[PDB]
RNA sequence: AAUAGAUCCGUAACUUCGGGAAAAGGAUUGGCUCUGAGGACAUUAAUGUUAACUCAGAACUGAAACGGACAAGGGGA
RNA sequence: CCGCCCGUCGCUCCUACCGAUUGAAAGAUAUGAUGAAUUGUUUGGACAAGAAAAAUUUUUUCUGGAAAAACCGUAAAUCCUAUCUUUUAAAGGAAGGAGAAGUCGUAACAAGGUUUCCGUAGGUGAACCUGCGGAAGGAUCAU
RNA sequence: AACCUGGUUGAUCUUGCCAGUAGUCAUAUGCUUGUCUCAAAGAUUAAGCCAUGCAAGUGAAAGUAUAUAUAUAUAUAUGUAGAAACUGCGAACGGCUCAUUAAAACAGUUAUAGUCUACUUGACAUUUAUAAGGAUAACUACGGAAAAGCUGUAGCUAAUACUUGCAUUAUCCUUUUGGAUAAGUAUUUGUUAGAAGGAAUUAUAACAAAGAAGUAACACGUAAAGUGUGUAUCAAUCGAGUUUCUGACCUAUCAGCUUUUGAUGUUAGGGUAUUGGCCUAACAUGGCUAUGACGGGUAACGGGGAAUUAGAGUUCGAUUCCGGAGAGGGAGCCUGAGAAAUAGCUACCACAUCUAAGGAAGGCAGCAGGCGCGUAAAUUACCCAAUUCUAAAGAAGAGAGGUAGUGACAAGAAAUAACAAUGCAAGGUUUGUAUUGGAAUGGUGGGAAUUUAAAACCUUCCCAGAGUAACAAUUGGAGGGCAAGUCUGGUGCCAGCAGCCGCGGUAAUUCCAGCUCCAAUAGCGUAUAUUAAAAUUGUUGCAGUUAAAACGCUCGUAGUUGAAUUUCAAAGAAUCAUUCUUUUUAAAAUCCGAUUUUGUUACUUUGAGUAAAUUAGAGUGUUCAAAGCAAACAGUUAAAGCAUUGUGUUUGAAUACUAUAGCAUGGAAUAACAAAAUUGAACAAGCU
């Protein structure tokens, strides 16, 4: 037969997983869930290869059996569970809160967050569907369906979501002043202010985004995530703060130590 | 049973590898006659069920100028645009022309409108005479081989004139 | 199936196998650095050709171009760490001009002989 | 003795390019019930009256039989 | 120039060609004939269960239904015919190449002793000869 | 490293090829081989045939246990487990091979507004109830058959197997509150209205008809109420099927193909998950082609890539990854979300096993292994410890995979000595050089630490353990090309050598040997293929009077190529003498003297989207290197950092490339195209 493939070769695994060539022949194929395989990491590699808490897949299973780690404040026990673009990971035994984010080099990093911040996740609405009774549901990047969204919410907006109650707290638009984070391009991981939006009829819409140091980079509309307004990002950011640097001058700051 | 083994657009013959797949399928046709209601179940892809009707007597039929649907029984099949064998062997297909009982429609008209929503449509004489006869012409609109039920609407106006001329400068 | 770790050759055969002056120069280098084989000098000049090709490709690129102002100092700092270029050197023409004995001076046996320890280069080997 | 009518298909070497050729070699053929196509004539684009047998197709039917008798090439190297 | 050199004819070996033999073999297509297995539909009808009654038994009916059969369809496989492809036998015929001091002549290179060569046609043991029209790559850059 | 050399001659200069030369992740083979690391390996021919064994199973809270065993207060309640079996899930993944396949497959680029989608994730439902029905496995008893993963009859019992079946919500109004009104999820039909998309016959809503399947008659227990299993629809996700544009080797001694037998299109239908001649009926005569259709060949799976490269190129790619196809050859089919599945079934063909002769059973192009074929390719080993998959998901499996064995396929590092004194040679008491004679160290053997699933290897330590360091390096040459002998014997146009030129008939620098020398070196020859050499396939970049090569000549279509012409300059700051930066200067619409767009394409510039492996390349002392993607830092035993007493800290795994085609994008030059008169406009006023 020719049903669904269920194995992942190591070299065929996504590059940002950073799995080594000689470390076996297979990679953990993420289970279907909230996020795409390409734009997520399984928590097995999250807490084996990144946090180094576990040394083997069996040790990952050992961690997961005890209902300790929670993804969006709810317990996850699947070994190949897709954690996804941005959300909170709570480990109760060590009492630590992580937010999954992108570094300026396009890789998934667990960024330390406070307990207070671990309740404020950001969701990028991807569709607005009205079902029976003129009731509107927002489908987000998280694969999550939020019924009864505020009618002002648009298809490329973002909404702050409360993990405990699963409710929207406020929304964020996509003007030319709303700061965004790029998610999948050459400029994956950059944080900018959106200089302009060019809407091509029937093709990909492009948006030009201005960095903090006034350098402009363009990207596809589907590959951005509104984070905040011009005032500040609504979430905390990794140490680079979404600021990518030219390689010729990353070397100088590497050398000065 | 779909896609390959034909000639190319240029008329050339294409060599055939890739033996037949299941998803190409091609189930045999259902020559739905009219008779005591009997349908079978076909398990299509994804365990979706398709109702293959073999015989029907009745079905929903719509008076479209009033937009009202009533269940009636199919008396005969008299015309079909495709193969003329279909009417002769009395098979029900999607665009078939049938003769159905009009008594439910006449009784409904008497009950609601009186006499023999957006009411007062004024009817037409060509359909009125058919009602007076008691059997009325209709066009099927469902696919009995797919949905398992014959169902259609009463033809009126220019299309009714067209089909009446085509059935019976004429023989 | 197949292993995923790479492997590459480190030497290139000279071609024209019987040049008298080339053989003499090779023997001079072999004897005066006390190394066992001319395969070793072939490795050294294979490495030298690698560095030289990188240098000339960089020289073709115009000044203040990004590729040059990254790779040029990458290569220059590698050469300086290897000791192949001095402080009075600052440009890419000198890494173009560095030579086979200058490369061979950095072998362990030559350095230990120069520092003492062993009284002959073969003793150092 | 073997087919041999008709319809459909297919037809080689050779050739004086005209033929060879009905080459060779295949299939079908009844009855019945139908369907389709092929004309002529008058009224103020449209509606009626009326005629030949000629093809094509489909169901059904029979002890698989149908150029049913009659009539009627054996081919090839 | 006692240079070089051409061809026929003899002998040996090798390669390839034509070849009667309705030559042979293996494949691949196409048509036709027969046609396993089987989807679907229909015809079925072992029974298995229900509904009725008498105070162990009977009729009728409802579905559900196994063998079996038929008809469209999917169609393996076999056979006939035709064509094509590849390989291959063969009396005889006719080439090419190589070999050896073989036989016959002297065609070409000198004006090579008839200048050479081309196209064409005929003839002859062979190189070749001859006719017609060309070229100089001629043996003439020239009253 | 952008390279040439020997060979036509009496001698010369050419053309021209032969030969030499080097590489090959390129195969075989010959000789030889002391270490360590690394690791290709029955592709080539036979997608030929296979003995044997293994390769997919699964129960740790959570479907069904009087098979059975056990333990606590006392036949009672709890339990703990549990063979078998029913049920659920998986077995459609993986692994192998490259036969088929030439616009097919594949790749980049689209579409699915033409579809299906299990597990998983988020939302969240509609027309006897203190809990409903039979019927079956396991098991028991009687059996049959030579034999099989064969099974008959009788008897019972379960289930999350199979099957029935039990409130409520919303809306209108006086206006927290009172009455009033209504009740089907998908899907199909008819009539209508109509947050998003680029465009809707969209979402959705109303009316009139049908209408599936469901909404728990199910099982275990978390905060000092939860979970599992199952269920309708939508969405997400893991995918899939079709689909747009563009891209392929040789052949014209393949020029016309396709079209009754669907070829191209229309209409209607059937069928499908969906679109579609996919199929059917009617109709029309279309569709492709010298820009190579249709055929034929391929010793052709495609791509990522590989070899060779100065730049172009040429050749290869069975083979780590992706996509496709197949399971001896065909065809058909069941279950299932997913198969036209093959360690699933059915039949035919070819093979082939057992048989008591009646009948059964099979598919190694899975892992080993065998035969055969060959020039050509390993162990019938160990293990699930790592990677990962399946399950009732810790605990079981896995010839996937890993480990070791064979292994001069390739690749990397690297032994076979080093040193002191005379004698000798050279030189103004300096280098080389047979004697001695003490150090050093591996190879090797043994024990150990360690490593490892176990073991082995590496590494490390401890004992022995080198003088002819017998612990003894080979391969191929010595006329030229081409480094190295007119040295010594044998042979004597023989034997033989010789890639080519040539040597060999008594002086053989070429044969057969010895000595010596040369080359490369644990490697070196040979054969075949391929690249460079080859500017001897030439776009860059060949040649054509006589070396091969201008058609006999002209016309001529396709193709290729095509005169000039339409908007030019001045002024201002900064390096060094110059260079470089900036503003405007016709006309039409925009803003009340100023606010700003003014053909199409090629082409060119920037981006976007680019799987990794490989490549280039950044960083990083694997003891170096091949490598790998790591790692680095203080700590004879604690300072510092931060936290309001403890917590290690700092990191890296970049960038580039990813066609020529497609998307977006600045553009003045160069090219085309468009518009442009036997005429074609624009404006104003009046008129419709």
């Amino acid at each position: 037969g020719k049903g669904i493939k269920k194995h992942l070769k190591r070299v065929n695994a996504p590059s940002h997983w950073m799995l080594n060539k000689m470390g076996g022949q297979y990679a953990p194929k993420t289970s279907s869930g909230p996020h795409k395989l390409l734009e997520s990491i399984p928590l097995v590699i999250l807490l084996r290869n990144r946090l180094k808490y576990a040394l083997t897949f069996d040790e990952v299973k050992m961690i997961l059996i005890q209902k300790i780690v929670k993804v969006d404040n709810k317990v996850r026990t699947d070994c190949t569970f897709p954690v996804g673009l941005m959300d909170v990971i709570h480990i109760t035994k060590s009492n630590e809160y992580f937010r999954l984010l992108y570094d300026i080099k396009g890789r998934f990093v667990p960024h330390r967050i406070t307990n207070e911040e671990s309740k404020y996740k950001l969701c990028k609405v991807k569709k607005i569907l009205l079902r029976k009774g003129r009731l509107s549901i927002a489908v987000t990047h998280d694969g999550r369906s939020i019924p009864y969204i505020h009618p002002d919410v648009k298809v490329n907006d973002t909404v702050r979501l409360d993990l405990e109650t699963g409710k929207v707290l406020e929304h964020l638009k996509f003007q030319v002043g709303s700061l965004v984070m790029v998610t999948a391009g050459h400029s994956v991981g950059r944080v900018g202010v959106i200089s302009s939006i060019d809407k091509n009829m029937g093709t990909y819409d492009i948006i030009h985004v201005k960095d903090s140091r006034n350098k402009v980079f363009a990207t596809r509309l589907s590959n951005v995530f509104v984070i905040g307004d011009n005032t500040k990002p609504y979430i905390s950011l990794p140490r680079e703060k979404g600021i990518k640097l030219d390689i010729i001058e990353e070397r100088r700051n590497r050398l000065k130590a | 049973r779909d896609g390959r083994h034909k000639l190319r657009l240029t008329g050339g013959k294409k060599k055939i590898h890739k033996k037949k797949r299941k998803y190409e399928l091609g189930r045999p046709p259902s020559n739905t006659k009219l008779g005591s209601r009997q349908v079978h179940v076909v398990r299509g892809r994804g365990r979706n069920y398709k109702y293959r009707a073999i015989k029907l007597d009745s079905g929903s039929f719509s008076w479209p100028t009033f937009g009202i649907s009533k269940n009636t029984r199919i008396i005969d099949v008299v015309y079909n645009a495709s193969n003329n064998e279909l009417v002769r062997t009395k098979t029900l297909v999607k665009n078939c022309i049938v003769v159905i009982d009009s008594h439910p429609f006449t009784t409904w008209y008497e009950n609601t409108f009186g006499t023999t929503i957006g009411k007062s449509k004024n009817i037409d004489p060509l359909l009125l005479e058919q009602f007076k006869q008691g059997r009325v012409l209709a066009c099927i609109s469902s696919r009995p081989g797919q949905c398992g039920k014959a169902d259609g609407y009463i033809i009126e106006g220019d299309e009714l004139l067209f089909y009446k001329r085509k059935m019976d400068k004429r023989n | 199936p197949k292993s995923y770790r790479n492997y590459s050759k480190t030497a290139r055969n000279p071609k024209r196998p019987f040049e008298k002056e080339r053989l003499d120069q090779e023997l001079k280098l072999i004897g005066e650095y006390g190394l066992k084989n001319k395969r070793e000098i072939w490795r050294v000049q294979y490495l030298l050709a690698k560095i030289r090709s990188a240098a000339r490709y960089l020289l073709t690129l115009d000044e203040k171009s990004s590729k040059r102002i990254f790779q040029g100092e990458a290569l220059l700092r590698r050469m300086v760490r290897q000791g192949l270029l001095g402080e009075n050197e600052e440009k890419l023409d000198y890494v173009l001009g560095l030579t086979l004995p200058k490369l061979l001076e950095r072998r362990l046996q030559t350095k230990v002989f120069k520092l003492g320890l062993a009284k002959s280069v073969h003793h150092a080997r």
